[PDB]
């Protein structure tokens, strides 16, 4: 399972764990608020510059 | 106690918001409801126009 | 002057916890804000050169003495390093920071009837650069939190397409959102262009250069604070800290 | 002559850490704005070890 | 400090057969023996740490293979092309080889450069330099993840200013970074503060007594100007009419004099002012004299009433009521505090008073303690803001009791003495508590918040006679700053520091050793014994070569005179069920995490979970990738051969099976244990076999003997080897094929992405801020 | 002098001497006020109060400058002022190359127009100072040795500044202008020993 766990960790940058979602971390939430935010204008701008 | 009535009401939302005051200068304050009974203007016109009728 | 310099939205509201209020307020008459006028630029015309005159000027103008006139003259305060002329405010109000003013509803002012647009127009956002209007936008953040009035934000942001670009990221309630935030919002600082001692025509530009000059010369004063060859001088309590949070933040 | 004693010659440096080795081991020369003693130091945190 | 390693570190082999048909990518991390019967994971964190060695990732570093590249002579050919890692020429090597045996035509000239490019270093957006290189699968994920580790501790020099500004003192002249150092300066800092609470709590009569006795000899040491006793002496004598011939209650007092201990008391007036609670004795004779009541007024007026505890005070005010009222102890034993204050006060004495001392603030934080404000108090009762004593009626109370009428109905003899020599001691503390201010505030800088509230004066060492205590406020000595002794106090500063960081170490170190080693204990015997014999173990271990725990520590356990060895084994039992939260170091993230690819990966590291004996005739799937002849290596242990599932027999079981002959003519497959296994791949033809037999038994139990596989690879057309394949070997040993082989048609499963921080970066060795004064 | 963007700083030791406060009262004297700052002001204020009212560094950690000064002032100590220095106005004669004009300080703080020292009751301050008693409990003629250092030190600095005047101009005719612009930008603080400013006085 090496390759796995190093491309979710450079993802998520967090360590996969058996008991835990696998959900995509920071990057995933960064995505998916994004993505809200070009559909419409009168969707917020959630997500910090840095 | 207050007589409750168990009457389904529908949901009502404000003109003037979340912070329960209109702003200044907008078209919901130009529509707003105003009291007819305190202010003397209005219960001296109104009362004119009944006399008239 | 140092309300100009600050460059970080860090700096920016740890600057406005500790300045009361009677600093944002003037105590000279100006003159009325919005008038056709003649001013001299003998260094481009022999003729005079007609302008018009604003709040958002580093000159004091006359205020209206209502909450609108308070918030303006903050928000001027913030943009052009002045205010305006609003006396008999009271001692209770004038000794409270700009932040409570801003922030908490323990001051005892009221200001949830105020409407951004029309604050906005009187201001002359138009006229206002990139760093002024998301100074601005702060100052509207902070309102807004303070009489729960986050949604009517977000709604005069969606109107208005290039406040939206710039508006700056930070919840008035986390000092988390504050640290993090990287945006530049210096108005004068250390130029790295020529900057040299000549007149501009607008009195907008004017007075905006010399507080840039005055900037330059404050910097290398005896009065400016030299962090790196004297921080151990400083107080204990002003110094300096990597976890400096604003009170109830 | 600019310099008495150059700050540092440029044909042996290779990287920046020359550069800041060579302007301590020339700073004598110069007039220096406080001149160098035995270091205070106020904080210390050692790492539990391999 | 940081080691910049300047290859990195792949275990990658290339093996191939003679003829060049097969060839295959091998990852080599050594072999390491696991035993059955004991806990799996205790074993792979002794291997973890031999492991991080062999990569060289157990001590803090940066990599630096940014400039290990090489530029081809193409003009078109801009790119770096890396030189770590297997080489791409082994790859064309081999694969031409490979090529050369079906007789197809050797690589192109665009396939080799294609090929030869593959290993490259390109920058980034941030400055750093990502190498590309052919390495192996967990070298690759135990590396890099140790560099996010140490990442988290290498900081700019301006943010570790920023968290150190706070503790400056103001008389040191700061220091001028160069500009370079300001722009691109690093530094490696560990900032988690552990706390010393879990050594103070546990053992506060020995932590005290050390700390107590290394501040005593460094203030015993404190210049002071030397001031003759004749003119006070004069004085006293003129004040009190002082006979030659005649016997006086002032020559008591006198020939009592004497400055032999002043050093020691002038340390204990510091150490009372420098502790939040340090509290003194003072025991007076059995039948008190007037120089016990000067000595027991002056310690209640010019000692903190802090330092005074109530059964103190009460013997304080006891001895007064023996002397002045003319009253035994007998009869004064059983009377309170308010009642002896009454007695005193009917007589004419008012001072039966305690006063608090007050307290000022220290101009900068305390050392290792980050947010918090520190305090002491300022010596002999005097306020700073009115520089005059707490009680603002002393003159008035010396005046009263000078007319009182003390042991004798007629004349004031006891009276006039007593007022002459606090008159005395008064002006000596106005004009000498400046200078024992600073040197108060010097030492408090030395101790933290946490050793400020904790260190309490149980033992009861330090004791003040009473002939030192009258003699001390009377021949009060100015102190005097010699530059000397400054510089001292800095070379104490530095070793402070330095001994609580260490101590900080080795607590973080016995915590983490507690909650592995030791359960909870239970109300009987055989909890006991077996608490008992796994404390010596652990102990003599960690005492075993280089000890575990510093000299310091082993100091402060040994102050009581028990053993080095005795000491720390009754603080680690006092820590067993501890709630102290322990902060997590990069180095114990590192080894949890090759830990878990020990456990995970197994066939990474030599050994197995299950293997499998089956007779030769039985046909069972192999893994035909490597082209081995007979392979012993499965992709998976087959679930069914021949319609029915494969019988699973545990280690246990086997071991005590007396039907051994009928089991292994079916075949089946052992679990329940480790099996240590070894291969050797021959780049030759033959026979496939094992070294040893595969079992041995004897009248005590079943055995499977080391596994040890000599591995060939295949030319089908070979009439010889098939047939003594089939004939001369009658059973076979199987298991899961390991990970670490790769096939070299898929020699592109093994790049990988290192990344190197950037060259313009420069470490600061000594980041400290300021320098001193001379 | 020459250049108005650097500035001079000070260490004193924890528990000041006669040396530390007289070498404070040179600079805050004898140097352009625009040189010290702010934050130093108040220390060479902290390092007087120290040794002259009997007080420690922690007690007048918090104190303002104006609380500084009365409290210095009510004991007898009248030198609590910085003193901003008169700029002598320059210019290097053409020759071959264009000219150049500048200004700098002059020297220890004397107007060349009154040839004397900025401070118009410097004589009667020092004479305060002479008579004046100040540690009365712990300390012997702090008043008349601090008096004497001040008469020499005045004495000294108005018989030698029109030498170092000229000093001045001679090192600012030497660089030339394209330099002098560029040196505006950066900035710099020394910081001088106490031993050192008093011998140099």
């Amino acid at each position: 399972d090496v390759p796995f766990v190093q491309a979710y960790s450079k993802f998520a940058d967090d360590n996969p764990r058996h008991l835990r979602v696998k959900t995509g971390g920071k990057m995933a939430n960064a995505l998916t608020n994004v993505i809200r935010s070009y559909y419409s204008i009168n969707a917020p701008a959630i997500v910090p510059q840095v | 106690q207050a007589y409750s009535s168990g009457l389904s009401q529908n949901s009502i939302i404000s003109l003037t918001g979340n912070d329960r005051t209109v702003a200044d200068g907008t078209f919901n304050s130009m529509i707003m409801p105003r009291a007819v009974i305190a202010n003397e203007r209005e219960h001296f016109m109104k009362t004119r126009i009944d006399k008239i009728e | 002057m140092d309300v100009l310099s600050k460059g970080s939205l860090k700096e920016l509201l740890a600057h406005l916890e500790k300045t009361p209020l009677e600093e944002a307020i003037s105590y000279r008459i100006g003159t009325v804000p919005y008038q056709n006028v003649l001013i001299s630029r003998n260094e481009y015309y022999n003729q005079l050169y007609p302008d018009t005159t604003s709040l958002i000027d580093g000159v004091s103008r006359e205020g209206q003495r209502n909450v609108n006139g308070l918030i303006m003259s903050i928000i001027s305060y913030v943009v052009s390093g002045s205010g305006h002329y609003i006396p008999n405010i009271g001692f209770m109000l004038l000794r409270r920071s700009i932040l409570d003013i801003l922030t908490k509803h323990d001051t005892g002012l009221v200001t949830n009837n105020l409407n951004y647009g029309i604050i906005a127009r009187n201001l002359t956002v138009s006229k206002m650069n990139c760093e002024q209007r998301k100074r601005m936008l702060i100052c509207f953040k902070l309102l807004a939190y303070k009489d729960g009035n986050q949604n009517d934000y977000e709604i005069y942001l969606n109107q208005n397409i290039p406040l939206k670009q710039i508006a700056p990221n930070f919840i008035p309630g986390d000092m988390r959102t504050v640290i993090h935030n990287q945006d530049q919002l210096a108005i004068v600082g250390i130029p790295a262009y020529r900057l040299t001692q000549s007149t501009e025509l607008s009195i907008r530009d004017d007075n905006a250069k010399s507080y840039k000059l005055g900037y330059v010369d404050w910097y290398n004063s005896n009065s400016f604070l030299r962090e790196r060859s004297e921080f151990n001088l400083i107080r204990l309590k002003d110094r300096d800290t990597k976890y400096g949070k604003l009170n109830g933040w | 002559k600019l310099f008495e004693t150059s700050p540092f010659d440029p044909l042996t440096i290779k990287n920046n850490q020359d550069v800041v080795d060579k302007l301590y081991a020339t700073q004598s020369s110069s007039i220096q704005e406080v001149v160098p003693t035995k270091t205070f130091a106020t904080e210390l945190q050692f790492g539990v070890t391999s | 400090e940081l080691i910049k390693v300047p290859t990195i570190p792949h275990n990658l082999v290339l093996i191939q057969s003679d003829n060049g048909k097969h060839a295959l990518i091998k990852e080599d991390l050594g072999q390491w023996p696991v035993e059955t019967g004991i806990s799996l994971v205790n074993q792979a964190g002794v291997f973890a740490v031999q492991l991080a060695n062999k990569l060289g990732i157990d001590k803090p570093f940066v990599l630096d293979a940014g400039s290990n590249y090489f530029t081809d002579t193409s003009f078109i050919d801009t790119r770096k092309y890396c030189t770590d890692g297997l080489s791409p020429r082994e790859i064309q090597k081999a694969l031409n080889r490979q090529r050369a045996y079906y007789d197809r035509p050797e690589l192109t000239i665009s396939e080799n450069k294609t090929l030869l490019s593959q290993s490259i270093i390109y920058p980034d957006a941030d400055g750093n330099d990502v190498s590309i290189i052919f390495s192996g699968a967990m070298s690759h994920a135990i590396f890099t993840y140790a560099q996010s580790q140490w990442n988290k501790n290498i900081i700019k020099l301006d943010d570790y200013i920023r968290e150190i500004t706070l503790t400056v003192p103001k008389q040191y002249r700061p220091r001028r970074f160069k500009e370079i150092e300001h722009t691109h300066g690093y530094v490696y800092r560990e900032l988690n503060q552990g706390s010393l609470l879990p050594l103070v709590d546990a053992n506060l009569k020995e932590s005290s007594s050390y700390y107590f006795k290394k501040l005593m000899s460094s203030i015993s040491n404190v210049p002071v100007d030397a001031r003759t006793l004749q003119s006070a002496t004069a004085a006293l004598a003129a004040d009190t009419g002082q006979a030659v011939n005649r016997a006086q209650h002032v020559s008591m007092l006198t020939n009592r004099l004497t400055t032999a201990n002043a050093p020691t008391v002038r340390a204990i007036t510091v150490l009372t002012c420098m502790f939040k609670q340090f509290r003194i004795g003072m025991t007076y004779a059995l039948d008190p004299n007037i120089m016990d009541v000067a000595a027991a007024t002056c310690m209640l007026l010019f000692r903190p009433a802090q330092s005074i505890s109530d059964e103190q005070y009460r013997y304080c005010l006891q001895t007064m009521a023996v002397f002045l009222t003319n009253t035994t102890y007998d009869i004064v034993n059983n009377d309170t505090i308010d009642v002896l204050k009454m007695k005193l006060r009917n007589q004419g004495w008012p001072f039966v008073e305690r006063y608090n001392a007050v307290e000022i603030d220290m101009s900068v934080e305390p050392l290792r303690s980050p947010g918090q404000v520190g305090r002491y108090y300022n010596p002999f009762n005097i306020d700073p803001l009115t520089k005059k004593h707490v009680e603002d009626r002393l003159e008035e109370f010396i005046n009263q009791v000078q007319v009182g009428r003390f042991r004798n109905a007629s004349g004031n003899a006891v009276g006039t003495t007593l007022a002459a020599f606090l008159r005395a001691c008064r002006d000596k503390t106005s004009a000498n508590w400046r200078g024992y201010s600073v040197l108060v505030s010097r030492y408090r800088s030395l101790i933290p918040n946490e050793l400020f509230e904790s260190l309490r004066n149980i033992s009861g060492e330090y004791n003040i006679n009473p002939q030192d205590e009258h003699s001390f406020f009377f021949a009060l000595a100015q102190i005097n700053a010699d530059d000397e002794f400054i510089g001292a106090i800095d070379k104490e500063s530095a070793e402070y520091l330095d001994e609580y960081a260490t101590l900080a170490r080795d607590i973080s170190n016995s915590l983490t050793l507690v909650k592995a080693a030791f359960g909870p204990l239970e109300r009987t015997s055989g909890s006991i014994i077996n608490h008992a014999n796994n404390l010596n173990k652990v102990i003599n271990h960690v005492f075993a070569d280089k000890p575990l725990i510093s000299e310091t520590m082993l100091k402060i356990l040994t102050i009581d005179g028990t053993t080095g060895k005795d000491g720390y084994r009754n603080w680690l039992d006092k820590l067993v069920g501890h709630n102290y939260p322990v902060y997590v170091e990069p180095v114990v993230n590192i080894m949890n995490f090759i830990s878990a690819r020990f456990v995970a990966d197994s066939s990474y590291f030599g050994y197995t979970n299950e293997i499998m004996i089956m007779p030769n005739h039985i046909n069972v799937p192999v893994d035909d990738r490597f082209g081995f002849r007979d392979s012993p290596f499965c992709t998976s242990l087959p679930r069914t051969i021949m319609g029915n599932d494969v019988r699973r027999i545990s280690y246990n079981v086997f071991s005590m099976m007396e039907d051994i002959d009928d089991v292994i003519s079916e075949g089946f497959i052992l679990y329940d244990a480790y099996f240590n296994f070894s291969y050797d791949i021959m780049t030759t033809d033959g026979v496939t076999r094992l070294k040893e037999d595969i079992l041995i038994v004897t009248d005590t139990g079943n055995d499977i003997k080391p596994i040890h596989f000599y591995i060939y690879f295949e030319n089908r057309n070979d009439k010889k080897l098939r047939y003594e394949s089939k004939m001369n070997v009658s059973y076979r040993l199987y298991i899961k094929t390991p990970a670490c082989l790769l096939p070299l048609s898929d020699y592109m499963r093994a790049q990988h992405d290192y990344v190197s921080p950037s060259s313009s970066r420069v470490y600061i060795k000594d980041p400290a801020v300021v320098y001193t004064r001379s």
